[PDB]
């Protein structure tokens, strides 16, 4: 279930809290690089 | 030259859900309580 | 969650909405076989006396 | 069995093992349906949010319909999942993208009587 | 005969982009002595045709402009904004609620209230079975009545009998009904 | 005079993705093209006993910002940062690769991921076997300057560019222009 109070991870929540209030692309770039661009919505675990 | 194909289906055990007094799950009833009182198509489409 | 294609029992979570035990698998086979051959023979003879 | 399919020759040895495996774990094939709005019955305010859910389902069906998706090559049934339309391939068809009802019409003006109509086309 | 003496030409361009394509190649046949003196005409294929880009032409996912802001009276100050792809379908933002949460009450009247929110009958309490889902009913039961003599295994593939079905998506849904409650 | 030339350039690169049982079917390659049946069943069981997380569906990551200090402001700024990240290293900047190669951006360097049965600097050598229809497909150009928010709409208007459809392939699929509602500090940042 995507819409809920999903328990965030310690590093993810910590980095999101350490983000500055004012728009700063520096930390935003590093967080996007470390954590990615998208999260899981649906999909099986089919092999290949 | 040749080519053959087959298809088969299995009629394995039935399933019959009880008509009334069905016991809902934890996460469903939890999400079903966060719904707004006033009508809101957007937030209602989420649980859909 | 009961035993599905695994051990005796697993444990789900509140954040996870579903665990499913339906089996589906796809396969493919595209075999190709070629073999060419060449055989040319030429002979000539000329004798004059 | 899926791996042995490369040399099938109408094999039947592993068929019994596959039958046993399906007996151990089947998959949903056929089923009857019923509206999910009838499942919310034991909440504090049942009727209110039940009618709200019925209205939400009506508006969602008005928003998303299988007719919106493009047709399929060979009698396929297109399904809408998110923002993409996938064709359900029937027996005898393959590929990544493999009569059907059309889109509903707009709700006519509410007449003097209760009677209000909506029409779908089998095109 | 040696049909490979006249090598196949390169496959031509696909006849159409996405709908349906046709491409063909032909033998580079020259009428020499080897061709006529070996009956190479009647036995060697002179063309090979195959399809290309057999998929469909899916239209581009086209969304619409946003609609007017919707008034909010929920217990959580969030407002909806719906529009008709990679952009989100509906994006919700914090709202300015003219009225906060209300109509708060206890759902259970003649039954037991589990701390997780589930409302089960009081008969299901102190029976040696987790009925609330978080072992709330059997928290501090001094004595329990054995409802089943021996621990039995559950039905296989029983969770698939509780999942919801989204008719539009072709993949039924996540879990909605509980199949562990007895 | 007798002259003879022999050349047997046979190669392979299986993609088998169970951690331990990977080596078996992949190393069975020597003189055994077809994989063993029992080894295949063992690998199937192993890959059942260990996940294969690939083949996913995605959703915007910035939506997970729900209950944090300065939640909505950080969410909007992460939206802007994700847009800037997406359009800063979009592979559109990279030049088109030969033989239908696919280009990527790793930092500040373009890498032409070669199609199967190809290699080289820009996927130019190794044209022995194509096994496809052929041609040169189309590629979308880089997004132009963003709209000045006259009425909220967008004016990126992605158009064709230096890699046009020439070898008879299909054009680049996608919209021509985009349109949305400009933020303008998101209605002065939510009232
Ligand atoms: C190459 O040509 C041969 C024809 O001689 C094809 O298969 C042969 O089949 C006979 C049948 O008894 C075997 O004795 C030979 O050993 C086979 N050839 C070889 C090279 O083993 C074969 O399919 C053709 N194509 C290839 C080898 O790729």
């Amino acid at each position: 279930n995507n819409p809920e109070f999903l328990q965030l991870a310690e590093p993810f929540w910590k980095e999101l809290s350490h983000l500055p209030s004012l728009y700063d692309y520096s930390a935003y770039r590093r967080l996007i690089d470390q954590y990615g661009t998208h999260y899981l919505q649906s999909g099986s675990l089919g092999g290949e | 030259s040749s080519f053959i194909r087959i298809h088969k289906v299995m009629k394995v055990l039935n399933f019959t859900t009880k008509a009334k007094d069905l016991h809902l799950s934890d996460v469903f009833l939890k999400a079903l309580n966060h719904l707004p009182l006033e009508y809101n198509s957007a937030l209602y489409s989420r649980i859909f | 969650v009961f035993s599905g294609d695994g051990k005796d029992f697993y444990r789900l979570s509140g954040n996870v909405l579903s665990y499913t035990f339906q089996v589906k698998i796809n396969n493919d086979f595209n075999y190709e076989f070629y073999n060419s051959t060449w055989s040319y023979v030429k002979h000539t003879s000329t004798e004059h006396t | 069995l899926a791996w042995e399919k490369g040399s099938s020759g109408l094999e039947e040895k592993t068929f019994s093992e596959w039958l046993e495996s399906v007996k151990e774990n089947p998959a949903v094939i056929d089923f009857e349906l019923a509206p999910i709005v009838d499942l919310v019955r034991n909440i504090p305010c049942a009727v209110t949010k039940r009618n709200n859910l019925r209205k939400a389902l009506q508006e969602y069906a008005a928003k998303f319909d299988p007719c919106q998706c493009a047709p399929c090559p060979n009698n396929g049934r297109p399904t809408l999942s998110g923002t993409e339309c996938l064709c359900v391939c029937q027996s005898g068809t393959y590929g990544e993208n493999c009569g059907q009802w059309g889109c509903w019409s707009s709700w006519s003006t509410c007449d003097a009587t209760y009677k209000r109509s909506r029409t779908r086309e089998c095109n | 005969c040696f049909c490979d003496h006249y090598a196949w030409t390169q496959w031509t361009s696909c006849s159409k982009t996405c709908n349906s394509g046709t491409q063909s190649r032909h033998r580079q046949i020259v009428v020499d002595k080897y061709y006529q003196e070996n009956f190479c005409e009647q036995i060697c294929s002179k063309q090979e045709t195959r399809e290309c880009n057999w998929q469909r032409c899916p239209i581009n996912c086209l969304l619409g402009d946003f609609g007017p802001w919707s008034d909010c009276d929920p217990c959580i100050e969030k407002q909806s904004k719906v529009r008709s792809c990679t952009a989100p379908l509906v994006a919700f933002q914090p709202c300015i609620p003219s009225k906060l949460c209300k109509i708060e009450e206890a759902d259970c009247k003649n039954k037991f209230r589990c701390d997780s929110g589930r409302c089960i009958a009081r008969k299901l309490e102190c029976n040696g079975e987790n009925d609330c889902g978080d072992n709330s009913d059997e928290r501090d039961c001094g004595r329990t009545k054995a409802v089943c003599t021996r621990k039995y295994n559950p039905i296989p593939s029983v969770q698939l009998m509780g999942n919801g079905f989204h008719f539009l998506a072709g993949e039924p849904r996540g879990e909605v009904l509980d199949n562990s409650f007895t | 005079a007798a002259s003879g030339t022999q050349n047997n350039v046979l190669r392979g690169e299986p993609f088998i993705r169970g951690a331990g049982f990977i080596s078996g079917l992949s190393y069975l390659e020597l003189d055994n093209p077809a994989g063993n049946k029992r080894r295949y069943s063992a690998w199937a069981e192993s890959v059942t006993n260990l996940p294969q997380v690939i083949k996913q569906k995605l959703t915007p990551l910035y939506e997970l910002v729900k209950e944090v200090p300065c939640a909505s402001v950080k969410k909007l700024y992460l939206k802007w940062a994700l847009e800037e990240y997406l359009d800063e290293f979009d592979p559109c900047h990279c030049r088109p690769c030969q033989n239908g190669g696919l280009a990527t951006v790793e930092g500040t360097h373009c890498l032409c991921h070669c199609k199967p049965y190809t290699f080289g600097a820009a996927c130019e050598q190794g044209v022995l076997v194509g096994n496809q229809a052929g041609g040169v497909d189309g590629g979308w150009s880089c997004w132009s300057s963003w709209s000045p928010c006259v009425q909220g709409k967008k004016t990126r208007s992605r158009e064709c560019n230096n890699p046009p459809p020439s070898g008879g392939g299909r054009s680049c699929v996608g919209e021509t222009t985009e349109s949305t509602q400009c933020e303008d500090e998101e209605l002065e940042h939510l009232r």
